RNA sequence: CAGGCCUUGACAUGCUAGGGAACCCGGGUGAAAGCCUGGGGUGCCCCGCGAGGGGAGCCCUAGCACAGGUGCUGCAUGGCCGUCGUCAGCUCGUGCCGUGAGGUGUUGGGUUAAGUCCCGCAACGAGCGCAACCCCCGCCGUUAGUUGCCAGCGGUUCGGCCGGGCACUCUAACGGGACUGCCCGCGAAAGCGGGAGGAAGGAGGGGACGACGUCUGGUCAGCAUGGCCCUUACGGCCUGGGCGACACACGUGCUACAAUGCCCACUACAAAGCGAUGCCACCCGGCAACGGGGAGCUAAUCGCAAAAAGGUGGGCCCAGUUCGGAUUGGGGUCUGCAACCCGACCCCAUGAAGCCGGAAUCGCUAGUAAUCGCGGAUCAGCCAUGCCGCGGUGAAUACG
């Protein structure tokens, strides 16, 4: 039960609150940052590439 | 619970049954699934099956048991005790 | 630790007397950070010890100090298959860690219901030689002597 | 303390308000 | 007329104006004692000018933001102790030996992943 | 007292107790037998046996495997003896000089 | 006469606070100089891991610098000529009075 | 399993991000999945070309995509053929006014991700894997490059048990943040699995 | 998991044939899904004053390929991570020694946080690590002066509010600064001990950073991927249940057992963040949760916001209590389609265990521990006492 699922996530549901946020590139239905669109492991993934503008490693 | 200034919540396709069989004069049984609903005062001296995930549990609604939901009186877990 | 040996902390001498000594003793009533607390409770006992015996708070708390310092102590060494209690001379650091310590304790075993007057009594009796701080100090110099000899197994 | 929520403390800890601890 | 320092301590900032005088202090918009009412930790402040002696000699405006009230009497021990020599350049000596003229760079270490606090581990129970 | 734990695979009361039954020859010594765990665990080659016991001379940790459960089993236990001995005697060699 | 500057650089914030307040400082007359306001920064904290090993994490962060000029005198002398400027991409502009 | 990925520990040091613009938090998700999009068909479609990076900038309403490559050519087409066909591509998926540039990539054989695809292309053709990343790194040192190092893991040569291979000569301090490196990954699909193939290209240090 | 349903299928690329496309709106049956069905107008380039004739814009219906599988294998794998370990190490080139595995270098004397550096040496170099280059903090400078600041002079509705100014604070970009550089001493040197200057001293504090490799470590359930397995079902939709069960057992935490405390009332002092179906001033109703009004703020402007410990006063008087706040009864609020299972919050009542914890065992070397509160991601709401941050207050001790 997967791409149905990446699937069924995209429909407008039947009431409001049964949606929720998927990451947008793997699918992943947990720890789906809003800001990006990205699930923790992808918003890595691109950051370490480069591919997210502004972002970068973060050193205090 | 549910705020007081909203309704008195049944699924209304609960409830329609409820007065159909009231006007004709009850009852047949009536499996139903909203364990959500209230028992409501139209329904006393019904019996009415609730799912309760695996079984549809036959209950006589009562004068005592008005306030309450109709998943109460179905409980959903098996259990007999422990060892 | 193993490299070398740690330096001592320095302490900022107390606003009152202007002693590091009473600032140590200080830290050492302080629980979870709340020296304000800390400060009222010396303070207010050094207040009491006045109205109870007409004297200089500060000669009296200075006093019961070095009435409580261990001289000597027991530190153990297990030699072949025996642990020795082997009697050892207290640094002057040390006893001073050990009597502000046992100061405290002791003061925290009394009956007395606040704690200012508990610190307050406590180094009255240890200034004149009584009380369970001081109970501690012969005690632990009684232990030494009684094994001394075991003082050459002494590192 | 902390724990009571009849309290001032209570309502702190839990990050709420009422009549033991009003805005 | 006047003479100026900038304490800091932490994350408190003093501004802090040495004007000749008999001594009256304010923090604020209130005097030193109301402002700092309660608190041990307070006449250390004034402590720079113990050591050489300005102790009547100054009123002292001071303004004072972040930070907690030590962190803030600190700051106020560091800047009027700037004052000072800034009021006298041969106020250095007796003042620097005291160490009043040096800032402490210890401050609030961050908290790191893995741990509960900053260095504070999570207990572990290896069997 | 003593958790079995098996991992990925299911067993039964019976077996269960066999373990603690085996687990009990430790009682040889007299010695404090604190939260004893095992792990059984199904590998290609054969079945393993883990265990980590705490007693108040030191941890024993140590791990059997064979084809057959219950000898992976048994010389998980003859790993944990030989270092239980130890952990109960070896403080007794060097009581001269 | 208010310009506020918005970018994920601060290289090339600075780079156009810069020409922004060269520009109408040429045409005149008052250019109140590029004020640099407070950092908003927007920390994303992550498992470096795909599955468990909760305690060991990266800090990513996206920081939007904000710098603020203020033409005083304007003169539309300065106003036609800073419709065209050479903007570099990062950077993001807001004009209003 | 440790080191950190070499490039994201230079961002705005020694390297630059790829997606250069500014967005607020109603929008940067949006410009963000179409900025993949774009990357998603491009990879495809210009793979062949021998693409390295894919610059992409944003102002307002419009966005310039510039691509980097070793054969500009298999990008533009005839006098512009395939090149006008990209916009049209494009600009369907991007829906507004889709700037496509093309850029020369003056050595391909300094150029990491190049060298990484061209070994997982060879590994593909069923060569051996260990000549190969010499060859690799041999052809990057050729090219000038003050070090390289070259790494393939999995069932190399069809091989049951997994393996990696590497080879590296010169200098690759990936410690250091001021020293250059272009580091590039090529995934090799087989028969038997996946091989990861990694290059590390150290330019020198700035 | 149970039950009710769907069959090129919730989704890709196809090729073919019927319908009209496309998009919206209702009706029946039903828990819903689904099944049933009654609505209504398709641009194009086209013979079109004419029926009529498409093409492919997209759908629908029937096919066939195919989809789909969080089914198996982390012991076939990529990727990424954990660990030993921020430990000081792991090697290569050539030469030399050995029949050979292999040695040498890399050992040795001194030194360092360090295979750090020095001296010596059949070794002479080189690489990956160490360090440095990067970030935060500490001092200072330059450039800037609002939405931030207010030293001084004017108004001052009595509030940096106004004039004004950018000094100061600050904010945020760029620089300076520490190198054992300088003196004493020991040294063959490298260094070590002490001094001064200085905001800072011998890596200034913290961060990012993790060698060759190990654990046939972890993840086929984030993703990818070989192969094996499912195909009116091991795919797909829905309603309900379960993941929240409870004789027991262990791990991590919260709150505690009280007077250095608890309660009330009044009164101070932060930082970092977050906020346009959002953050909410202020007003009014309610004991309250909250509700209804309603201004401001694309936010250094406005808001969350009150920080708490603390301070000042008053009560409690050593009791299972004015300690503790579990359990349960009753009444409400809010979110949400819906709080029975299974939400958080408020109020009334209830007011348990617990009097400091056996064997055993964890953390921490300084702004640390301890203690105090504040924020954020996720997020309709929240089971957060978790996690990642932030500042407040602020120790003890290290012989070895
Ligand atoms: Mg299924
Ligand atoms: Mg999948
Ligand atoms: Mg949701
Ligand atoms: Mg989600
Ligand atoms: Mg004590
Ligand atoms: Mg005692
Ligand atoms: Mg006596
Ligand atoms: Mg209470
Ligand atoms: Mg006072
Ligand atoms: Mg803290
Ligand atoms: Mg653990
Ligand atoms: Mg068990
Ligand atoms: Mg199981
Ligand atoms: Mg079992
Ligand atoms: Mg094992
Ligand atoms: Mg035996
Ligand atoms: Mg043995
Ligand atoms: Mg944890
Ligand atoms: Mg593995
Ligand atoms: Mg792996
Ligand atoms: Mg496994
Ligand atoms: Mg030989
Ligand atoms: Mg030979
Ligand atoms: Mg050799
Ligand atoms: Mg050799
Ligand atoms: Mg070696
Ligand atoms: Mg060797
Ligand atoms: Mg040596
Ligand atoms: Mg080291
Ligand atoms: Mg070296
Ligand atoms: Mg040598
Ligand atoms: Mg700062
Ligand atoms: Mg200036
Ligand atoms: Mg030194
Ligand atoms: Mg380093
Ligand atoms: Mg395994
Ligand atoms: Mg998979
Ligand atoms: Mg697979
Ligand atoms: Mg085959
Ligand atoms: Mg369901
Ligand atoms: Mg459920
Ligand atoms: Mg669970
Ligand atoms: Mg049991
Ligand atoms: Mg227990
Ligand atoms: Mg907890
Ligand atoms: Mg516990
Ligand atoms: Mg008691
Ligand atoms: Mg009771
Ligand atoms: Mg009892
Ligand atoms: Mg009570
Ligand atoms: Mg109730
Ligand atoms: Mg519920
Ligand atoms: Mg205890
Ligand atoms: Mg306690
Ligand atoms: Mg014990
Ligand atoms: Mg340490
Ligand atoms: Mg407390
Ligand atoms: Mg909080
Ligand atoms: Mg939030
Ligand atoms: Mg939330
Ligand atoms: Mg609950
Ligand atoms: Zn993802």
């Amino acid at each position: 039960a997967r791409k149905a699922l990446i699937e069924k996530a995209k429909r407008t549901p039947k009431f409001k609150v049964r949606a929720y946020t998927r990451c947008v590139r793997c699918g992943r239905a947990r720890s789906v940052y809003r800001f990006f669109g990205l699930c923790r492991i992808c918003l890595r993934e691109l950051a370490h590439k480069g591919q997210l503008p502004g972002v970068r490693k973060a050193s205090w | 619970p549910r705020s007081l200034k909203k309704g008195v919540f049944v699924d209304d396709h609960l409830l329609e049954k409820v007065l159909e069989l009231n006007a004709k004069g009850e009852k047949r049984l009536i499996k139903t699934w909203s364990r959500r609903s209230t028992i409501v005062p139209e329904m006393v001296g019904h019996t009415i099956a609730v799912y309760n995930g695996k079984q549809h549990v036959p209950v006589y609604i009562t004068e005592n048991m008005v306030g309450h939901k109709l998943g109460e009186f179905a409980p959903t877990r098996t259990y007999r005790g422990h060892g | 630790a193993r490299r070398r040996r740690a330096e001592v902390r320095q302490l900022q001498p107390d606003l009152v007397y202007g002693d590091v000594l009473v600032t140590a003793f200080i830290n050492k009533i302080m629980r979870d950070g709340k020296k304000n607390l800390a400060a009222r409770i010396f303070y207010d006992a050094c207040k009491i010890i006045q109205e109870k015996t007409g004297q200089e708070p500060l000669k009296v708390f200075k006093q019961a100090v070095e009435n409580v310092k261990p001289r000597m102590e027991v530190r153990s060494r297990r030699v072949g298959g025996a642990n020795y209690q082997v009697p050892m001379e207290v640094s002057p650091r040390r006893q001073q860690s050990l009597a502000l310590r046992w100061l405290v304790q002791a003061a925290n075993q009394r009956p007395e219901r606040r704690a200012a007057v508990r610190i307050a009594h406590e180094l009255m009796d240890a200034a004149e030689g009584k009380g369970g701080a001081v109970k501690k100090k012969e005690d632990v110099e009684r232990m030494a002597e009684a094994n001394r000899a075991y003082a050459h197994y002494r590192w | 303390g902390k724990g009571d929520r009849r309290t001032r403390r209570g309502k702190i800890w839990r990050g709420t308000y009422g009549k033991y601890r009003p805005r | 007329e006047q003479y100026y320092g900038t304490g800091r301590r932490k994350e408190a900032v003093a501004r802090v104006f040495l004007r000749p005088g008999n001594g009256k202090v304010t923090v604020n918009g209130q005097d030193f004692n109301e402002y700092f009412q309660g608190l041990v930790r307070a006449v250390a402040a004034l402590e720079p000018l113990r050591a050489v002696d300005a102790l009547g000699h100054f009123d002292a405006y001071i303004t004072v933001r972040g930070g907690g009230k030590s962190g803030q009497i600190d700051a106020i021990k560091l800047g009027i102790a700037r004052a000072l020599v800034q009021y006298n350049p041969d106020y250095r000596a007796k003042l620097k030996p005291l160490g009043f003229l040096t800032r402490d760079a210890r401050v609030v270490e961050r908290k790191k992943y893995g741990k509960h606090k900053a260095r504070r581990a999570p207990q572990y129970s290896k069997r | 007292t003593m958790n079995i734990t098996s991992k990925q695979m299911e067993i039964t009361p019976a077996i269960r107790q066999h373990v603690a039954d085996r687990l009990a020859k430790l009682e040889k010594w007299q010695t404090h037998l604190i939260n004893p765990h095992i792990i059984l665990s199904k590998e290609p080659q054969g079945f393993v046996a883990d265990a980590t016991i705490n007693t108040p001379n030191g941890v024993l940790v140590a791990s059997g495997k064979h084809e057959d459960m219950y000898t992976a089993i048994n010389e998980l236990i003859n790993k944990l003896e030989r270092q239980l001995n130890k952990l109960q005697h070896k403080g007794e060699a060097r009581r001269a000089a | 006469i208010r310009i506020k500057l918005r970018g994920f650089d601060h290289k090339t914030l600075d780079a156009s606070a810069q020409k922004i307040v060269e520009a109408a400082r040429r045409s005149g007359a008052q250019v109140s100089g590029p004020i640099p306001l407070p950092t908003r920064v927007r920390r994303f904290t992550v498992i470096r891991g795909p599955f468990k090993h909760k305690d060991s994490r990266e800090h990513f962060e996206l920081r939007t610098h904000n710098r603020l000029v203020d033409i005083i005198n304007p003169n539309r002398k300065t106003i036609e000529q800073l419709m065209t400027l050479d903007l570099p991409t990062g950077v993001e502009i807001e004009i209003k009075t | 399993g440790n080191k950190i990925h070499p490039i994201g520990f230079r961002l705005g040091i020694t390297r630059d991000w790829e997606s250069r613009w500014y967005a607020g938090k109603k929008q940067y998700r949006h410009l963000l999945l179409e900025d993949q999009r774009i990357r998603g068909l491009l990879e495809k479609e210009l793979y062949s070309a021998g693409l390295a990076r894919v610059d992409i900038e944003r102002a307002a309403d419009n966005v310039a995509v510039t691509v980097h490559v070793a054969k500009p050519g298999v990008v533009i087409g005839r006098g512009g053929e395939r090149i006008r066909v990209l916009r049209e591509e494009l600009a369907k998926l991007t829906g507004k006014n889709v700037a496509l540039n093309v850029q020369e990539v003056q050595n391909p054989n300094l150029s990491a991700p190049l060298v990484a695809q061209r070994v997982a292309e060879q590994i593909e053709r069923r060569f051996a894997v260990r000549r190969a990343i010499k060859q690799a790194v041999q052809r990057v040192m050729e090219s000038g490059a003050k070090g390289a190092k070259v790494i393939v893991s999995g069932r190399i040569g069809g091989a049951e048990q997994a393996r990696t291979e590497w080879a590296a000569q010169g200098r690759v301090p990936l410690h250091t943040l001021r020293a250059n490196i272009d580091y590039g990954f090529a995934l090799a699909r087989t028969t038997y699995g996946v091989l990861g193939v990694k290059a590390y290209i150290f330019l020198g240090e700035v």
